[PDB]
């Protein structure tokens, strides 16, 4: 996260470090991050999973503030299966949405407690007014130049974009389509040192807004051009756009 | 339930 400041991981109980490992296994790299939606369920980002990785190479870490220290009460859970959705795009990130599907004894795998907690999907029909902030969190990097991942959670805040201002035109001629959303610090001139935004390493998590009191899923970190730079926004996946695949690709 | 955490 570009800007923003530390958070700890019970004011976003809904985000989930995700790990990978290497040939032999030498060691479990930080991969992405994501959103718990149920139980067994997780969202990320399909991008993540380029390198077609086998399930029980992924693990999902929930309750935890520092990226690499394990915490107090987490959850940590292996991966059974998981979604990437098809019509997902290399070149444009069109689509940019997966599943992950957690391995348990029972019916329920993530147990809720004061650090672990789901997020509410968004309805069908959730129109958010332009400019609202919502906020968004992450173990990626400070500084897309940055070579080093945040060691603790981070929570940023950005202003919705209009959809006329998320256009292609906009974002330096890249494909923006009609599955994505643009988000981003409108600041300029105040006593902050950096504006706020999603980095690499903060994809597959959530940008979450309050709807009728309750902290509403409302994009995917999904891509965007370096990290809290003046006047290009971040694009996220519109998750109403997905509502349906989400309910349909949740098999047990 | 959903969309709550700790303020
Ligand atoms: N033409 C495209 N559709 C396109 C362009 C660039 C990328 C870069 C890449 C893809 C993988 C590496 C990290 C990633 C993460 C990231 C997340 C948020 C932000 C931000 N809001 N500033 C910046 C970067 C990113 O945007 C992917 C796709």
């Amino acid at each position: 996260i570009k800007g923003g400041l530390f958070a700890d991981i019970a004011s976003h109980p809904w985000q989930a470090a995700i790990f990978a490992k290497h040939r032999r296994s030498p060691g479990e790299r930080f991969l992405c991050g994501g959103i718990l939606i149920s139980s067994c369920w997780i969202l990320s980002a399909a991008h993540c999973f380029q390198e077609r990785f086998p399930p029980h190479h992924l693990t999902v870490i929930l309750g935890r503030t520092y990226r690499v220290v394990p915490g107090e009460e987490e959850q940590k859970f292996e991966v059974e299966k998981y979604i990437v959705h098809k019509e997902f795009d290399d070149d444009t990130y069109d689509n940019d949405i997966a599943l992950l599907q957690l391995k348990s004894d029972s019916s329920r795998c993530a147990q809720e407690s004061s650090v672990v907690r789901t997020v509410c999907l968004p309805p069908a029909d959730l129109q958010l007014p332009d400019w609202t902030e919502c906020e968004l969190s992450g173990y990626g990097k400070h500084e897309a130049l940055s070579p080093f991942y945040s060691e603790r959670l981070k929570e940023a805040h950005v202003r919705l974009y209009p959809s006329s201002r998320c256009t292609s035109q906009h974002l330096l001629n890249r494909t923006v389509t009609d599955n994505m959303l643009c988000a981003g610090d409108t600041r300029s001139g105040g006593p902050q040192a950096n504006l706020h935004d999603a980095c690499q390493g903060d994809s597959g998590g959530p940008l979450v807004c309050l709807n009728d009191g309750r902290m509403t899923l409302v994009g995917i970190i999904s891509w965007g051009l370096g990290c809290g730079q003046k006047d290009v926004p971040g694009v996220y996946t519109k998750v109403t756009n997905y509502l349906d695949w989400i309910r349909d690709n949740m098999r047990p | 339930t959903c969309g709550l955490r700790q303020y």
